[PDB]
């Protein structure tokens, strides 16, 4: 892994992460200068354009949908649902299917 | 008088509406709603009934949903419509000899099957004939009630009518409503009957209740 | 004048105040002390209001007929009445229609209730046969703890 991010970070400083293909902060790594600027113009106009679109874009009583609406609550619909169970026990039963593999040689 | 209480709410059934082919049809709660003594009604319509002006039937959407029609209307639109689209087709004398014997003499709500086979001399088969007419419709085994044909159409507008009116009742505030403003507010397109019709149904069921107030007579639902 | 009072009721309950606006509760004693059928309206608002699924509004409303309770005495007649549905929806007595949310909306409502419930017996119970009945019923068939 020798490309680094080298994105300008808020504090003046080039990124140092070394990720084969994408930077978590910066998005997709292209081949900087030393001073942080893409080598590519075209890539550099395209970072620019991303950047320039990202910046761009009964009160007083309790609303039930608050607890609704929050991402534990999300999350807990997503994992407690029928299917994922159901696929989390298949998974579980396979691996129950290999230690059931655990007798080679003999009877079992 | 409960017959004129009968003749006016007649007046307002939408006859365009099943387009002609079903009598208009009265419900004896709404025969209820303009004349108050329940008890003088019930007398007076028995005493109708009796006379043979009109037909009481079961129309069994609700056990206690007996409907009101003149008999003359009874008599015209059964005769035309069953035997314009019957014509050739067995059971229409069948009909025609019912309608000529049973209905002049008895005018009981249901007919059990000795009365048929003995005082009337009708058979099994022209007895399955009355029922493919529609003109009657099981109670029992070997037991049936009078009915209307087509009268399915006008039962399901009823029900989701009578239902909505209650609805838009509740939905106003206090579940309370004036009948003035209900009256004169827009009928909604399930409500194919008009709204004075089914009020008078929900008033003469007590569903609705009335209070008598200052600004009229206000509706509100009895607590549940 | 239906419409002031029906006007002034909905901010006093769906505002969901912890506690009662001292100034236009004080215009709703005065406009009620106006006339009794009107009184009666004010009943008919707040048994309205206390049916809506909300324990905040519900709050609200028991207040304000804790309010007129104490002060005013056809409403008393009035109130006891129907107080059978009354404890029914304040106390959530039958399971069947408990309280609606939030939950410490409905502990407030509970603990209230019950304290002026206390207190119309000491106060009004000799006066309303009903009342006593009505107490004695929730300290035994219901067991409701007085002491909370
Ligand atoms: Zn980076
Ligand atoms: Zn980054």
């Amino acid at each position: 892994v020798q490309h680094w991010c080298r994105a300008p970070r808020p504090d003046g400083r080039l990124c140092e992460r070394q990720d084969r293909l994408k930077c978590p902060f910066h998005g997709k790594i292209v081949p900087r200068d030393d001073e942080g600027r893409p080598l590519d113009p075209e890539d550099r106009a395209r970072e620019q354009r991303r950047q320039l679109q990202k910046q761009e874009r009964y009160p007083s009583l309790t609303n039930l949908k608050a607890q609704a609406d929050t991402a534990r609550a999300r999350i807990g619909r997503k994992v407690f649902a029928k299917a994922a169970v159901r696929r989390v026990v298949a998974a579980m039963n396979r691996m129950d299917q290999k230690k059931h593999e655990k007798f080679s040689n003999q009877f079992n | 008088s409960a017959r004129a209480a009968v003749s006016e709410l007649m007046q307002l059934f939408p006859r365009g509406l099943f387009e002609d082919a079903l009598p208009p049809i009265v419900l004896r709660s709404q025969v209820y709603s303009l004349v108050p003594d329940r008890t003088v009604a019930d007398r007076q319509l028995k005493e109708l009934q009796e006379q043979g002006e009109i037909r009481i039937v079961q129309l069994g959407f609700d056990l206690d949903a007996h409907g009101i029609i003149f008999t003359e209307d009874y008599r015209t639109r059964v005769c035309d419509c069953v035997l314009k689209a019957c014509d050739g087709r067995p059971y229409a004398g069948a009909v025609q000899k019912f309608l000529a014997s049973v209905l002049p003499a008895c005018g009981d709500l249901s007919f059990q099957q000795d009365q048929m086979t003995q005082t009337f001399g009708f058979r099994d088969s022209e007895i399955t004939h009355l029922v493919n007419a529609g003109v009657l419709t099981v109670r029992d085994a070997g037991s049936w009630w009078l009915a209307v044909p087509g009268a399915g159409r006008f039962i399901k507008y009823f029900v989701k009518g009578r239902q909505a009116v209650l609805s838009m009742v509740r939905k106003a505030k206090y579940r309370e409503l004036l009948l003035s403003e209900l009256l004169g507010r827009r009928a909604p397109v399930v409500v194919r009957l008009g709204l004075t019709y089914h009020v008078h149904d929900l008033i003469g069921a007590q569903l609705v209740d009335c209070i008598s107030t200052t600004s009229g007579t206000l509706l509100r639902l009895p607590e549940t | 004048m239906d419409q002031k009072l029906s006007k002034l009721v909905e901010e006093l309950t769906t505002s969901g105040e912890p506690r009662l606006n001292p100034e236009k509760m004080k215009e709703l004693k005065k406009i009620c002390k106006s006339s009794e059928e009107q009184l009666s309206r004010a009943y008919r608002l707040l048994i309205a209001q206390l049916t809506q699924e909300h324990a905040e509004i519900r709050l609200s409303a028991f207040q304000i007929v804790e309010e007129l309770f104490v002060r005013s005495h056809q409403f008393r007649m009035l109130v006891v009445s129907n107080f059978q549905e009354f404890l029914e929806l304040t106390l959530g007595t039958d399971p069947a229609q408990p309280l609606p949310p939030p939950r410490e909306a409905a502990q407030r409502l509970r603990q209230a209730t019950t304290r002026a419930v206390e207190g119309w017996n000491e106060k009004f119970g000799e006066a309303y046969k009903k009342l006593a009945l009505g107490y004695h019923f929730l300290r035994h068939n219901k067991k409701v703890d007085f002491q909370d």
